[PDB]
């Protein structure tokens, strides 16, 4: 309850008090005589002006306590190099203080000063000054220009066969770019040529455990499948004879998920794009921008052939989402021919076969041999015909009746796993809750619901699923339920978050980096959907701008795959 | 002030001034005045203009300077509200507090009061 | 929604509530009872509307052209009621729904009228006095060619923007042109002043409609244990929202009956104080400059006032001050809507929700219309109220007190003195006047009226939804005088 106020011209008044205190000639500590040069000087202003002198002789140790210190290396040109860098205030370096810089900081013992040195003489690098830059690097090799030295090295290696930079280059940088597939090309056809190159020598176009640190089947196979195939055999060939066959099982595309199929990055965020919107805002939704964190802003781009489709269904199972049709009726039914699948491992979608009935907004399982759907529902209204919904076979055959009777309900996997907390008969409200868990497709026993609460908007708590009050019209008003009930099987303790003001009735799941987010939402009051999206942390206890989709709708689905460049270049 | 410290004066000033209770009121205008301060006389001038109205009440108007008073009325700066309080607090500043909870001297620090800014039927 | 909708919708309400009953209720052949109900669609439209247009000379010689409007909604009763309106925002369509609002306000209190309104579109703050008495002139002389201002036809009343003054000259403009030969010319138009042939007590005639309509309402046992009160003198605490004419005659009577009113409001800040405002202090303050800020011993309160905790709550302010989202945020028993329509119909299903009762408005500022009735039978009368009778009732008191004395004193032997009379009793006979025949008359009609509405509102068992009870009683009666003639 006291706070620090600094201001931000406080380095130059104390420049000034240390060149006062300099100029004196007195209020002198400690005293000093090498080489029989007598000088009068503040040892604390003395530290200040250089940045290895403070760690070095004011590190608190036995020398740093002592009427001589011991110094060691340290050359006429290091002191010259500080007087002027205390007088003029300026660190930068010339065309006559390049070289022997240099060299006075290789016996100096300085990791930092050889650093600038090497960043300087390669911002100012030239085709006279190789050798220098080349000596400048062997003798620092700092971990910030080591990436750009090894681009340098490997577009030019031509000119760097001859030149002695290439044995003072990076080598790991090197390999690291090679086996690289994502790195910035305009072409893969001068590229490859280039690299083959700066690889191997022309003679040979014409152990070793570096040589097995590429990982071929990791990178893009696509295009280096010509060139592995005239090259030596390779335990790596297996894997673009595998990917071969997931052209064809583009149904099948959560099952055929592979050991070296995984989610490439984790670029996991909102897309505003998909779904149905009804309320508050009439325009449907079409631009496809992905959301740059480097930008901030998801700037718009060339979305050709975008994938585009209405009403779609939400599922998170190993980045991979299966659904069958796509009912909004709560918020506005809306036909739609359209269905896509997001899957960012395949970095591929298609069109997936639409089942013959639209069960969706439930939870899906990657198990067993198919997604299983928990008994279903026609668009709007409860049907005596009970199926199993399987888009990726369009096989309809009937299937065994639930043990609970729900009609269009709400089920997500949160963290990975599937559950379910009361439940509602469609769109009218009920008195008898139970809790039916979609995976394991039973009624499992939980803790009877006291009070008749359901379609709440649920958030990220303790790592686990939790609803807290709610708004609906069975309390008679719009109120906040002061009870909150939360199942937490793995927490084993109730967790505690504010009530939603907005409820979540179908709606999509989506986890960024366990940062829950919603969008939309129920408004009994208004008659409509939620106009804004809010987001109320339990800890924070306030209410933040989190991030604003383009179109405010309610239940929209996620697509991942490969976003357009202008998209990817922000 | 001393140290010629004008940002933590300022503050501690402020923060006294913020955290002032009644019962210190003669802490405030007696330290103003002893310590000469460039921003100390500011907040408390601020203060006095912000709570006449309620210092018009208390005893805290009749120990104010009925002249500091006068010339920062006279000002078209204080926040007033309607003319009757404005009257009010000229009639306490130039007689006892307990005697309007005297009309017969006319004082100089009524005319301060703008006549034609009234409403008509009070005037 | 709009006013024209929002009064339209409470007919249809009504008509089909009371279709059901009225089927068989009325019938006295072959079940062609169904097919008679086109007289409840006969009662929904205005029967006749008209527009005006007409030439003022000005003050500078210069000629403007002025467009007025008069409907007239049902002509089942011959003399109309209805109020004029000066203002620029006035349009036939306004003007149509506060007749069709008029007809149902005068049938729900009994009284003999039916409706009307009237509108000019002019701003009287552009004017001077010479130019307001041209309009008015030429107004009134161009609604007498039509057939719009006969005293057995057409009565006009003042509206907000209008006062008595408007009112003396369409009487004697009236009197003196057209209505020469009728005796009754000065029966034309009420509202007047007294010199003209006013009627005393009309200034506080709403303030009294509403205290007497809150005070029939909060001594009724059934009604007030839904909620529980122990009504009529447990100190309940009331707020005002807008110190309006009725605003601040309604609270002064709450508060001389035993009723303390905590917080009062306006369009500007409002203020607080739990120990009561005085009444007469409070007037005194407004009237002596402005508006009632800086009120000595009340609180500036900030906030909503309409969520102020309290018992009764007045909102006589502009229209839907009451709306959905303000409706479950409030602390308040009992609404009394002292304005037209305080609140919205979306906002009274939450109100019916939480049992919270609010009494109509259609019921509760009727005082207006029933001394206007009254001034127009003292108009037809040519004589005022009781002239006749006070000095012939004084007597008779006396004689009847005398005689209980002297039959007293005859079987106990000293001599007994019952023939004194209270304080109360010698106040109300030395100043007996016409103000006090009023204000009986209008607390009897206030009173049968709430019993009516109670009733109704039995008979076809609806619960604290009070405004489709008065509809449906207003509808039902419409319908009974109707049926009967055709």
């Amino acid at each position: 309850v006291n706070n620090t106020y600094r201001s931000a011209q406080h380095s130059q008044a104390l420049l000034r008090g240390l060149l006062a205190l300099r100029d004196s000639g007195i209020l002198f500590d400690v005293v000093l005589v090498v080489e029989g040069r007598h000088i009068e000087a503040h040892r604390i202003l003395l530290a200040a002006s250089c940045d290895y002198f403070r760690g070095m002789f004011a590190g608190g140790l036995k020398e740093m306590e002592q009427e001589e210190v011991l110094i060691h290396g340290v050359s006429y040109n290091a002191m010259c190099q500080i007087l002027h860098f205390i007088y003029t205030s300026e660190l930068e370096l010339s065309l006559s203080n390049v070289q022997e810089t240099l060299v006075a900081a290789c016996q100096l013992q300085i990791p930092e000063i050889i650093h600038f040195c090497c960043d300087f003489l390669m911002s100012w690098v030239d085709e006279e000054n190789i050798l220098d830059v080349y000596r400048l690097a062997e003798l620092f090799d700092l971990s910030r220009l080591t990436e750009q030295l090894d681009t340098y090295i490997l577009k030019n290696f031509v000119a760097f066969s001859r030149t002695d930079k290439y044995r003072q280059l990076p080598l790991e940088k090197v390999y690291s770019l090679l086996s690289s597939n994502r790195l910035e090309v305009s072409c893969e056809t001068e590229v490859y040529e280039g690299a083959l190159l700066y690889h191997y020598s022309l003679e040979q176009v014409q152990p070793p455990k570096l040589l097995e640190t590429v990982r071929f089947p990791l990178m893009e196979a696509e295009v280096l499948q010509r060139l592995h195939d005239k090259l030596d055999p390779s335990p790596l060939r297996d894997t673009v004879a595998s990917a071969l066959m997931y052209h064809r099982n583009e149904s099948l595309q959560p099952s055929l998920q592979s050991p070296q199929t995984e989610l490439r990055s984790d670029f996991q965020c909102v897309v505003g794009f998909g779904g149905i919107h009804s309320t508050p805002s009439t325009v449907l939704s079409d631009q496809a921008k992905y959301l740059n964190p480097l930008l901030g802003e998801w700037k718009h781009f060339t979305a050709s052939l975008a994938p585009r489709m209405s009403n779609q269904g939400i599922a998170v199972l190993n980045n991979f989402v299966y659904l069958i049709g796509g009912d909004n009726n709560v918020q506005g039914f809306r036909a739609e021919s359209r269905c896509w699948r997001y899957d960012p491992r395949h970095n591929r979608w298609f069109q997936i076969q639409s089942l013959q009935q639209e069960h969706a907004d439930l939870s899906v399982c990657v198990v067993g041999r198919y997604i299983y759907a928990v008994a279903g529902r026609d668009y709007h209204n409860d049907l005596n015909a009970v199926e199993r919904y399987d888009p990726a076979t369009n096989s309809w055959a009937y299937v065994a009746p639930l043990k609970r009777e729900v009609y269009a309900h709400a089920g997500a996997t949160l963290e990975g796993k599937m559950y379910i907390t009361c439940g509602r008969r469609g769109e009218d409200y009920l008195k008898e809750t139970h809790c039916y868990d979609p995976g394991s497709n039973t009624w499992h026993t939980l803790a009877d619901g006291p009070v008749r609460r359901a379609w709440h908007g649920m958030a990220t708590l303790l790592n686990k699923l939790y609803v807290i009050g709610g708004s609906n019209n069975d309390a008679g008003y719009r109120r906040d339920v002061h009870q909150v009930a939360c199942y937490s099987c793995t927490s084993g303790q109730w967790s505690s978050v504010c009530p939603l003001p907005a409820g979540h009735g179908e709606p999509g799941i989506a986890v960024l980096d366990n940062r829950i987010y919603v969008l939309g939402g129920r408004s009994h009051n208004r008659g409509s959907r939620t106009g804004y999206v809010h987001i109320y942390d339990v800890e924070k206890d306030c209410w933040e701008e989190g991030p604003q989709l383009d179109n405010s709708i309610s239940g929209l689905a996620a697509c991942v795959l490969t976003l357009p460049r202008s998209l990817l270049l922000e | 002030c001393q140290l010629q410290i004008p940002e933590i004066i300022h503050f501690c000033c402020d923060f006294l001034m913020s955290w002032v209770d009644e019962e210190n009121i003669l802490d405030v205008y007696r330290l103003a005045e002893l310590f000469d301060l460039s921003r100390l006389t500011e907040q408390l001038d601020t203060y006095i203009l912000k709570n006449f109205v309620a210092f018009s009440r208390t005893d805290k108007y009749r120990q104010l300077p009925l002249e500091k008073v006068y010339s920062l009325l006279s000002s078209n700066r204080l926040e007033v509200s309607c003319e009757t309080e404005v009257y009010e607090g000229a009639l306490l500043y130039h007689y006892s507090l307990e005697q309007v909870q005297s009309l017969h001297e006319p004082p100089k620090l009524l005319e301060t009061v703008r006549f034609p800014l009234m409403e008509a039927e009070v005037l | 929604p709009n006013f024209f909708k929002m009064v339209e919708g409470f007919f249809d309400r009504g008509a089909s509530i009371v279709e059901d009953k009225l089927v068989e209720d009325l019938r006295t052949e072959e079940q062609k009872r169904n097919r008679v109900r086109g007289i409840l669609r006969i009662i929904k439209p205005c029967n006749h509307v008209l527009s005006l247009s007409f030439p003022i000379r000005r003050d500078d010689g210069s000629w403007e052209v002025i467009e007025g409007y008069r409907a007239q909604h049902s002509q089942h009763r011959t003399p109309c009621k209805g109020g004029i309106r000066y203002s620029t925002d006035v349009s036939v369509d306004e003007v149509k729904a506060l007749a069709s609002l008029m007809t149902y306000k005068c049938a729900v209190v009994d009284v003999p009228f039916g409706g009307a309104k009237a509108g000019v579109k002019i701003n009287p703050k552009n004017y001077t006095d010479n130019e307001l008495e041209k309009i008015t002139r030429r107004f009134t002389m161009e609604l007498a060619k039509k057939g719009f201002i006969g005293p057995g036809i057409d009565v006009p009343a003042p509206d907000m923007s209008t006062g008595e003054r408007e009112m003396s000259w369409i009487a004697d403009t009236y009197a003196s042109t057209i209505g020469h030969y009728d005796i009754n010319a000065h029966a034309c138009v009420t509202g007047k002043p007294i010199s003209q042939g006013g009627i005393h007590g009309r200034i506080s005639a709403t303030g009294r409609g509403v205290f007497h309509g809150i005070e029939n309402f909060i001594n009724e046992a059934s009604y007030m244990s839904i909620l529980g009160m122990t009504p009529g003198f447990g100190d309940k605490t009331f707020v005002v929202q807008g110190f309006g004419n009725v605003g601040l005659h309604s609270m002064r009577y709450l508060h001389r009956f035993g009723a303390k009113c905590i917080a009062v409001g306006e369009s500007d800040g409002s203020i607080w104080n739990p120990d009561g405002i005085d009444p007469k202090e409070l007037e005194d303050f407004k009237l002596q400059h402005g508006s009632i800020l800086g009120f000595p011993k009340a609180k500036p309160y900030e906030g909503s006032i309409l969520e102020a905790d309290c018992d009764i709550l007045i909102p006589a302010a502009s229209e839907k001050q009451l709306t959905k989202s303000n409706a479950p945020r409030v602390k308040a028993k009992i609404i009394a809507e002292g304005a037209n329509g305080p609140t919205t119909p979306e906002a009274d299903k939450i109100f019916l929700e939480r049992n919270i009762m609010v009494i109509p408005d259609l019921y509760l500022n009727a005082g207006g219309v029933t001394v206007s009735y009254f001034e127009w039978l003292k108009n037809l009368n040519h004589v005022s109220y009781g002239r006749l009778t006070f000095k012939y009732e004084r007597d008779s008191n006396y004689h009847l007190l005398m005689s209980v004395q002297e039959s007293l004193e005859r079987k106990f032997g000293g001599g007994t003195i019952p023939i004194v009379p209270t304080a109360e009793f010698q106040d109300r006979i030395s100043g007996a006047s016409e103000k006090d025949i009023v204000h009986s008359g209008l607390a009897y009609t206030m009173e049968r009226s709430a019993r009516q509405i109670m009733r109704t509102a039995m008979k076809y068992n609806l619960g604290l939804d009070l405004r489709t009870a008065a509809y449906v009683n207003a509808i039902e009666k419409v319908f009974k005088v109707y049926n009967e003639a055709g």
